[PDB]
């Protein structure tokens, strides 16, 4: 749903600690900049990523402090009160099966909008809106129905009879809380289940490490120190050395920002699929084949992750 | 008498829904909603 | 609900008549187009390190030999801030690529049909979409039901009556708090539990929640006034 | 007759299949004609 937030003094990661190098940089005008436009207004979408995906919920829906759900067990997926963050079981195991010297460099990533307790705020809202509420509380106010009698409208929406659930709502609850129990299981024990989440914030730490390490190279220089190049020769021959750092460094800079201008549409429209998920998948019940899992859709039940969403779509087979 | 504040964003109103095992809200009125949604 | 759709469209003209900043998805790609343009002019103003940033002061000053090693530097900035506009450029028209094929898909499925989609065709159940164009955009005005005034009711997933359990065919089972009724459900419009209303399975022993009431069935009062009928011939008949 | 509807006849559908249907309406008033008869059957008595 978002990548990391980064910013750049361009002038001190091409010139730290050097006013000879930053009198030599204005000879190349609005590129330090239009940098600084570029990495803001990806910055600026990351928090419009989480919010279109998230605050989809007018209000900060409850559950009742009785769980009288008809046998199916949400307990694994509602929140947990004992906890400094109010997340759920499966979302403490999200958060941990992904894991997240730069600085002095001029380079810094920015906090998000949302704190990781405001999208677990969001998503308890948006699932506790779905299991006391249905599809109701997508168009209109949520109005409560008895979750069996919401699962029941949810049979008729894949074309089967609702006596099919009422006459075996036992055997449903039961498959139900099997299937969470599997969910847990195999994200417990399963390290590559995340991979995605994982590859996002493993391509913006190779990006960052490949950025800082294009200070050490010369660029055909003499050295990639300024301090050497200033102390070792005269204004007019170290005026050519500082050139070449500085038209590499701002190369180093302009790859960089064209590379995360360029993943940046990735993850928004990833971030704009997922908005469609939480809107058709978890707002409603879907009849787009394949689109809310394989089977036939029930409904989905959104969990937070770093740096996504997580949907564990329900499916009649 | 203004000044600039700074504050812990609300998400919205929060809500209690009256969930019970035998009762249904069923709305007995509506409204037609037009609103705008504007693409580039 | 015409009187509704109306004042709803009344208010589309009183918000776009009024406030200053609705269309500011639009303005934003006027916004970058121009900035793109006027910062590309003004990369002409820098040296890059010639002795001037205007060739006509370079090849005015210096000779054929010492003007070359001024003027590839000037070559060699502008020539990055071409490849840095256009690259700007072609990363910014997939933004607005993504956003046309977006525009004609609800052009598609919310102008020209009816969306079961949820929040594809504005927030509520979508009726149906108005197009309106706009300076290098579209508008849609998608009109919408919100159910609006709810009562809270009781609620059985099916009727038990002659040990046989019954279900709603269309509808859902409510009680006032004294009667039973079957109404459709997303809006309250209540009707007597008939065998019309209503399907059979099985029997009350399965059902978690199933509640005793009455369900009639139409073709038995047009067959006992049928029986009255008989009845009162046969006392006619009686008296020869 | 509940489950089904009806159009045309059996000379137009490719691989038609002959079973009875059942009408509901048919012994709720055969049901009524054996009330006709054993009230009649009765009044052969006076
Ligand atoms: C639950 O719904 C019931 C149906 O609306 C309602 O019962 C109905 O009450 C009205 C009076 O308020 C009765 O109306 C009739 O009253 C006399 C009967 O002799 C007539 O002179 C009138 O013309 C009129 O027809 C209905 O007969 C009665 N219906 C039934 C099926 O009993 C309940 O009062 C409602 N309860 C609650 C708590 O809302
Ligand atoms: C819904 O309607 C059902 C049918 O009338 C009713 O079931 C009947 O309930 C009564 C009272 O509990 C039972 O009465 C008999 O119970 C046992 C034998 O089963 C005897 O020991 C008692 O002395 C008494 O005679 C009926 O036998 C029982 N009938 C059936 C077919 O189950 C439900 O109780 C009703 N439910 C509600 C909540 O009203
Ligand atoms: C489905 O049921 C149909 C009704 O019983 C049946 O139609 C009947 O078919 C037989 C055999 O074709 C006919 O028998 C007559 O055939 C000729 C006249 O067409 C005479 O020379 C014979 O002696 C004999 O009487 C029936 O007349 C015909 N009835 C009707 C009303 O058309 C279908 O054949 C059955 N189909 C299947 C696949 O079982
Ligand atoms: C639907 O009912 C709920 C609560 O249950 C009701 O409680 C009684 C007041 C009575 O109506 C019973 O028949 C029901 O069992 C209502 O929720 C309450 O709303 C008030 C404000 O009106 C609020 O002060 C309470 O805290 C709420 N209590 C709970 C438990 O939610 C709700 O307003 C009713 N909705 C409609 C549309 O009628
Ligand atoms: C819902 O499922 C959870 C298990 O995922 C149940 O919680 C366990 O209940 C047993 C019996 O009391 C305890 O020994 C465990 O320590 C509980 N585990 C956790 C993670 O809390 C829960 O009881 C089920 N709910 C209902 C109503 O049956
Ligand atoms: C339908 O399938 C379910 C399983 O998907 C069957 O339920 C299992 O039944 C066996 C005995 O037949 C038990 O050992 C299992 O514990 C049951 N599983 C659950 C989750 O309850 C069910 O019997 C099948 N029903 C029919 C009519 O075939
Ligand atoms: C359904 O809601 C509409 C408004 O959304 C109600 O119509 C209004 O009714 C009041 C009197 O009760 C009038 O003063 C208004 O002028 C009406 N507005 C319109 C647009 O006509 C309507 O009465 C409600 N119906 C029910 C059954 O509750
Ligand atoms: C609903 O819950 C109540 C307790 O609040 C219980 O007495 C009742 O039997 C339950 N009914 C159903 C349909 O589960
Ligand atoms: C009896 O029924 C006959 C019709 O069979 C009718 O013509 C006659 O008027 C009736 N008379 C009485 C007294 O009911
Ligand atoms: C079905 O195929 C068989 C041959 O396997 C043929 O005899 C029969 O007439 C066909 N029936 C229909 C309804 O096409
Ligand atoms: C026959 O009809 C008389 C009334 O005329 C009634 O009293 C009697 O019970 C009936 N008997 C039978 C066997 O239906």
């Amino acid at each position: 749903v978002s990548m990391t937030k980064t910013s750049v003094d361009c002038t001190m990661y091409i010139c730290g600690d050097s006013t000879e190098c930053s009198n030599l940089l204005l000879q190349y005008g609005s590129f330090c900049t239009q940098l600084n436009r570029a990495l803001t207004g990806i910055a600026v979408e990351q928090d419009k990523n989480t919010q279109e995906v998230f605050a989809q919920v007018k209000q900060i829906y409850k559950t009742p402090p009785i769980k009288d759900f008809g046998g199916f067990n949400f307990s694994q997926i509602l929140p947990d009160p004992s906890k400094p963050s109010k997340r759920s079981f499966i979302e403490d195991l999200l958060f941990n099966k992904v894991t997240l010297a730069q600085k002095f460099n001029g380079l810094t990533v920015l906090p998000p909008l949302l704190t990781d307790e405001m999208i677990a705020q969001y998503t308890s809202a948006l699932l506790a809106g779905t299991i006391t509420s249905g599809w109701t509380f997508g168009a209109g106010a949520a109005l409560q129905i008895p979750f069996a009698m919401q699962m029941a409208y949810r049979f008729n929406g894949i074309g089967v009879t609702q006596n099919v659930l009422y006459e075996n709502q036992k055997l449903i609850a039961n498959q139900f809380n099997s299937a969470i129990g599997k969910i847990q299981d195999s994200l417990s024990s399963t390290a590559s289940a995340l991979g995605k989440l994982q590859d996002v914030v493993n391509q913006n730490a190779q990006a960052l490490n490949t950025l800082v390490k294009q200070l050490s190279s010369n660029f055909g220089a003499i050295s990639s120190v300024l301090n050497d190049i200033l102390s070792r020769l005269d204004k007019v021959e170290a005026e050519v050395q500082i050139d070449r750092l500085i038209t590499g460094r701002l190369q180093s800079l302009q790859t960089y920002v064209t590379q995360q201008l360029i993943r940046a549409a990735e993850i928004r429209a990833s971030a704009n699929l997922a908005a469609t998920k939480m809107s058709e998948c978890v707002l409603g019940q879907s009849k787009r084949v394949d689109f809310c899992g394989k089977g036939y859709h029930l409904m989905s039940f959104p969990q937070s992750a770093p740096h996504g969403v997580v949907f564990l779509h329900v499916t009649y087979v | 008498s203004q000044s600039i504040i700074a504050y812990t964003m609300s998400l919205g109103a929060e809500n209690s829904v009256a969930y019970s095992n035998n009762s249904i809200a069923i709305p007995t009125n509506f409204t037609i909603s037009v609103t705008t949604e504007i693409l580039p | 609900i015409a009187n509704q759709f109306n004042s709803a469209i009344g208010k589309i003209q009183d918000s776009l008549s009024s406030t200053a900043s609705a269309l500011g998805k639009l303005q934003d790609v006027v916004n970058q187009n121009a900035q793109a343009l006027n910062t590309l002019v003004k990369q002409l103003s820098s040296n890059f390190g010639a002795i001037s940033s205007v060739l006509n002061d370079i090849l005015s000053r210096l000779d054929k030999v010492e003007a070359e090693v001024q003027i590839d530097r000037l070559i060699t900035g502008r020539l990055q801030s071409l490849q840095t506009y256009v690259t700007q450029q072609l990363i910014r028209a997939a933004e607005i690529r993504a956003s046309a094929n977006l525009a004609a898909t609800k052009m598609s499925e919310c102008v020209l049909g009816q969306s079961k989609r949820v929040d594809f065709c504005g927030k509520g159940y979508h009726l149906m979409s108005f197009p309106q164009s706009a300076p290098h955009g579209v508008v849609f005005l998608h009109v919408t039901y919100v159910p609006a005034q709810e009562k809270n009711f009781t609620t059985a997933p099916a009727i038990c009556h002659d040990g046989k359990a019954h279900f709603p065919r269309e509808g859902v089972f409510v009680s006032n708090g004294t009667h039973w009724f079957v109404t459709q459900r997303n809006f309250y419009e209540p009707q007597i539990i008939t065998t019309d209303n209503t399907f059979v399975s099985g029997n009350c022993d399965v059902v978690i929640g199933i509640v005793n009431n009455t369900v009639y069935d139409p073709l038995q009062p047009e067959l006992d006034s049928f029986k009255e009928e008989l009845d009162k011939y046969f006392k006619n008949h009686t008296s020869p």
